[PDB]
RNA sequence: UCUCAUGGAGAGUUCGAUCCUGGCUCAGGAUGAACGCUGGCGGCAUGCUUAACACAUGCAAGUCGGACGGGAAGUGGUGUUUCCAGUGGCGGACGGGUGAGUAACGCGUAAGAACCUGCCCUUGGGAGGGGAACAACAGCUGGAAACGGCUGCUAAUACCCCGUAGGCUGAGAAGCAAAAGGAGGAAUCCGCCCGAGGAGGGGCUCGCGUCUGAUUAGCUAGUUGGUGAGGUAAUAGCUUACCAAGGCGAUGAUCAGUAGCUGGUCCGAGAGGAUGAUCAGCCACACUGGGACUGAGACACGGCCCAGACUCCUACGGGAGGCAGCAGUGGGGAAUUUUCCGCAAUGGGCGAAAGCCUGACGGAGCAAUGCCGCGUGGAGGCAGAAGGCCCACGGGUCGUGAACUUCUUUUCCCGGAGAAGAAGCAAUGACGGUAUCCGGGGAAUAAGCAUCGGCUAACUCUGUGCCAGCAGCCGCGGUAAGACAGAGGAUGCAAGCGUUAUCCGGAAUGAUUGGGCGUAAAGCGUCUGUAGGUGGCUUUUUAAGUCCGCCGUCAAAUCCCAGGGCUCAACCCUGGACAG
């Protein structure tokens, strides 16, 4: 498997952790 | 004529009115035609002219001079019509181009021939 | 930032520079807050208005790879 | 772009014209049908004048409507300046120095490169000549054929004064600027000017 | 710049004044001058200023939707005081 | 007769004639133009104005292994070195496209005070002692796929706690708050936390300027202000409760209609009119509406959520998507280009650097769309011949024109060499073996298009007979048409020439400069009078207009002047300035 949308889905995510923060 | 008067806006200009408002600001518009027929010019001019009636992109329908000899346009025939004046015959603001789309070039003509859509003879 | 930078102008194929002092997010045509130097390599014209390069250089304004070599061969980096 | 028509015929019309042919006209035998146009519309005269001025530069219209510009703006009077910028032409700079027949001739000369301005090709006809400047032949063998002949076997010394010419190398050298008095022809600069009212 | 003065034209609001500021302007295109008249909400603290008064309009921070000017006591004006006769 | 001026043209048409008022029409410029005919080259530009209508395919934002745990390629193995998803770090808020909405502090200008600020400078101090998790991975498992679910497992520049703090709250007393390591053998480097500055980038507030409509006259109740509590990075009806009754409006509020705005562009003798493509600044928008989250910065074009409309995939259970990014397809249309090359230059992003990515950009291709340059030959050529056309048959004219003789080779053809653009270590060029330069042939490869009645430069003849047709306006055409069609001849422009559309001019025809109202269009039927405008003389005051000097600014580009560079010009570059 390999996956590329770095910008998109790893901010997405990123946003997730740092909200409940 | 007095300032005070002309400073409550006294002076307006009379707008520029256009000749052919079928057109809506182009060069030619195409239409079909949905009539072609002969109509008399106005005394003391007499003869018979070549009319055809066109519906038009802009939707509009109008009536739209045939200029040089004879012609092949015919009902639900594709033309391209462009703007001026026939001081003849009342209502007919608008000419139509020879030699593209549907109408053919005159045939025969030798001079001026760009006016009527013409190759140059070898 | 402020970058000291060339903005490109002329026409094709011939290209002639000038040298600006501008917000590093502008375009690089864009506005500017000052001109200072001018460059071009087929003429190989090529000078600085000192004065202006090392007020911005004093308030931190940062060259450009090309430009920064520009101001070395002028002797700009020693007189800071 | 250039006039290649018959030019004796636009001569019988317009007037002499030095720098178009050396002829001069057959008698014009038009003395047997006797026409004429009547008399000439005022229009029809200052038409005709700047004619006269554009066949014998071999100038297009387009272009000396740009020198027509270039002189309005100029500070100075306007016909004067005019006159001027038509008769600095690189080409007919190198006619009034004997160094060509005529100006289709000159013009031919400097197309084909054969010419050299302070050292360097000048292949344009429109050239703007400045003062102090150098009007050489090429060095090679043709070249220097061409001009000798032309310029020897032209017997022609009226030299303008603002035009000098040298012996063995051929250097010719413009001067100044031309004078009014010094012009190229008998054209009143007054009706071509007027003609241009409109542009 | 320069401060604008003016007149009362309402006091009735508290810590306010509604003032009328008349300036000339040299009309755009015919090239005399005219009168245009604007309303102004101005702050007043203390309330000192009533109706008909003339007095400087000043600037500083919003103080409302409206008045962002300062209510200021007259700044310089002719005397309406008697003067001697020479 | 010094100084200034470099600028203002008319013509036809009402009448049997005239003079006038008055319209229509023409001559000139300009296009993001289109169409017709014709088309050799080069230089610099330009290229969906209509449907902000739909979109098949491919590419347009990533980078860091020197934050970190892993596994996968090899190698003989952790000596070498690579890739790789994942957590973290910054960047995806710039760059690119469009002009739908917006009559507004949105834009231009000029001010202000209550703010924010990652990166970049400048500077003052610091970085103790612990712990807990979560992906990855592993195992089990659900799905056609897309994507999931359980249980374990683990590192950190990722999370949490405690100590200390020139800061924050507070009249004070007091109370409260931080850290992160990675490189290197060490020196040292890049970082990290807290203050305090700088510059730049944003947020707000206000004066002024910023379309048509009165056959749109009243509009507004968180509306206009006051207090108290909240809220915002900050001031504020930004919010909310209470109190008060204001605010705006005939100098046009509200409502309706149109429109992105400005440097500018086009036109004008000027005063000013019309417009807002390319180029540059600002605003607004991202399938149609609404939310927030993250973050220095977004209410975020190639992010999230929801609703809706539409397209696709599906093994039917469910998923996927947003070209008004570069090309490209359909469609609308009179009309607007290649599913191109390259990161070499400039500019960006990340990185210690090496470097990687950039449909920004640099270039090519297509198109006479426009502006500028050049060519299609130069010189001589019995005054004799063929032929067209006219002719009172004498001759005229196409016409020195061609044929013909010589010279020249820009362009064309065939060979050679061949750049600058690349920046200080060399290397590194998409353009391109292009621009240019040397040789060899050879007049050799290259002229059309309008008009010829007046305005308007240019005239005759044959064919037609109120017909066929022309025309911008007057008007031409019923047997000899200078107005139709053909011929010959001439005239104008010229690789373009015409026709149509659009705008300004001429138009003094909406008139400030610059008109009129006894009879031509035009004085309210007459007064009284409110707002509004103008208003006698003399002295003084003030200084708002007014005037003069000095300063700040009105971005660069454009226009104007003076030089310089492409062989010239267009175009580019430097310097400077009147206006206002
Ligand atoms: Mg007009
Ligand atoms: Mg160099
Ligand atoms: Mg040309
Ligand atoms: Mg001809
Ligand atoms: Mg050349
Ligand atoms: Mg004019
Ligand atoms: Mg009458
Ligand atoms: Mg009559
Ligand atoms: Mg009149
Ligand atoms: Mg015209
Ligand atoms: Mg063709
Ligand atoms: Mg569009
Ligand atoms: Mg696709
Ligand atoms: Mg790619
Ligand atoms: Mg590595
Ligand atoms: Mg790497
Ligand atoms: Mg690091
Ligand atoms: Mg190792
Ligand atoms: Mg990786
Ligand atoms: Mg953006
Ligand atoms: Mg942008
Ligand atoms: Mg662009
Ligand atoms: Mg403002
Ligand atoms: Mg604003
Ligand atoms: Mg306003
Ligand atoms: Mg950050
Ligand atoms: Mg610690
Ligand atoms: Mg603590
Ligand atoms: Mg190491
Ligand atoms: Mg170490
Ligand atoms: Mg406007
Ligand atoms: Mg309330
Ligand atoms: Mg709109
Ligand atoms: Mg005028
Ligand atoms: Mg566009
Ligand atoms: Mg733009
Ligand atoms: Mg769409
Ligand atoms: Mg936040
Ligand atoms: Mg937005
Ligand atoms: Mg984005
Ligand atoms: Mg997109
Ligand atoms: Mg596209
Ligand atoms: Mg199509
Ligand atoms: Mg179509
Ligand atoms: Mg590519
Ligand atoms: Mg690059
Ligand atoms: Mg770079
Ligand atoms: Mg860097
Ligand atoms: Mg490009
Ligand atoms: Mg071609
Ligand atoms: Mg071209
Ligand atoms: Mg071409
Ligand atoms: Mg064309
Ligand atoms: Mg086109
Ligand atoms: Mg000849
Ligand atoms: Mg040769
Ligand atoms: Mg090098
Ligand atoms: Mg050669
Ligand atoms: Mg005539
Ligand atoms: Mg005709
Ligand atoms: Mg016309
Ligand atoms: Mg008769
Ligand atoms: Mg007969
Ligand atoms: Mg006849
Ligand atoms: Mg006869
Ligand atoms: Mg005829
Ligand atoms: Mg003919
Ligand atoms: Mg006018
Ligand atoms: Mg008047
Ligand atoms: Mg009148
Ligand atoms: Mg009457
Ligand atoms: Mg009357
Ligand atoms: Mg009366
Ligand atoms: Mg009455
Ligand atoms: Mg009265
Ligand atoms: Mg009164
Ligand atoms: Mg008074
Ligand atoms: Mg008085
Ligand atoms: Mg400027
Ligand atoms: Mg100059
Ligand atoms: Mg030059
Ligand atoms: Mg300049
Ligand atoms: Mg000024």
């Amino acid at each position: 498997t390999l996956k590329k949308a770095d910008s998109a889905a790893k901010r997405t995510r990123q946003a997730e952790t740092r909200r409940l923060r | 004529p007095t300032i005070k008067q002309l400073i409550r806006n006294t002076r307006q200009p009379i707008r520029n009115v256009t000749k052919s408002p079928a057109l809506r600001g182009c060069p030619q518009r195409r239409g079909t035609c949905t009539r072609v027929y002969t109509i008399t010019p106005k005394k003391p001019n007499s003869a018979l002219r070549k009319v055809a009636r066109v519906r038009l992109t802009s939707g509009f329908e109008i009536t739209a001079y045939i200029p040089g000899i004879g012609h092949n346009l015919q009902e639900h025939s594709v033309v391209l019509v462009r703007g001026g004046r026939v001081k003849d015959l009342p209502g007919v603001r608008y000419h139509i181009v020879r030699g593209t789309l549907d109408a053919v070039g005159v045939k025969d003509r030798q001079q001026g021939r760009s006016k009527y859509g013409v190759k140059k003879p070898k | 930032m402020v970058k000291l930078r060339l903005k490109r102008c002329g026409r094709k194929q011939r290209a002639v520079y000038r040298i600006v002092a501008i917000d590093v997010r502008s375009r690089r045509e864009g506005r500017d807050l000052q001109k200072v130097g001018f460059y071009d390599p087929i003429k190989s014209q090529t000078y600085l208005n000192v004065p202006a390069i090392l007020d911005f250089l004093e308030k931190g304004a940062q060259p450009t790879e090309t430009v920064y070599d520009i101001l070395k061969r002028a002797e700009v980096f020693k007189e800071f | 772009s250039r006039y290649r028509g018959p030019r004796f015929k636009k001569i019988r019309r317009l007037g002499a014209l030095p720098g178009l042919t050396n002829k001069r006209p057959r008698a014009g035998s038009d003395l047997r049908n006797q026409s004429r146009s009547g008399k000439r519309s005022q229009y029809r005269i200052r038409l005709e004048e700047k004619q006269k001025l554009r066949f014998h530069y071999g100038i297009t219209e387009r272009q000396l409507l740009k020198y027509v510009r270039i002189a309005r703006k100029a500070k100075g009077s306007t016909g004067q300046v005019l006159l001027q910028l038509l008769e600095m032409r690189l080409d007919n700079i190198l006619f009034r120095l004997g160094m060509a027949p005529t100006i289709p001739g000159a013009r031919q000369l400097v197309n084909h490169r054969h010419i050299l301005v302070n050292g360097r090709i000048v292949d344009i006809p429109s050239y703007r000549c400045k003062p102090q400047d150098t009007i050489m032949a090429r060095d090679e063998q043709k070249s220097i054929a061409l001009i000798q002949n032309s310029l020897d076997l032209s017997p022609r010394e009226e030299l303008p004064k603002h035009l000098t010419l040298n012996p063995f190398p051929y250097k010719g050298l413009v001067n100044q600027i031309i004078d009014s008095k010094w012009v190229g022809l008998k054209i009143n600069e007054l009706l071509v000017v007027e003609y241009y009212s409109r542009q | 710049m320069r401060s604008m003065q003016g007149k009362v034209i309402c006091a009735t609001n508290d810590k306010t004044v509604n003032v009328e500021v008349v300036r000339l302007a040299p009309h755009p295109k015919y090239k005399r001058r005219v009168r245009k008249k604007k309303k102004y909400q101005a702050h007043d603290p203390d309330n000192q200023f009533k109706v008909g008064d003339w007095v400087q309009l000043d600037k500083c921070r919003p103080i409302s939707k409206t008045k962002t000017f300062l209510a200021v006591a007259p700044e310089g004006r002719q005397s309406s005081a008697t003067r001697p006769k020479p």
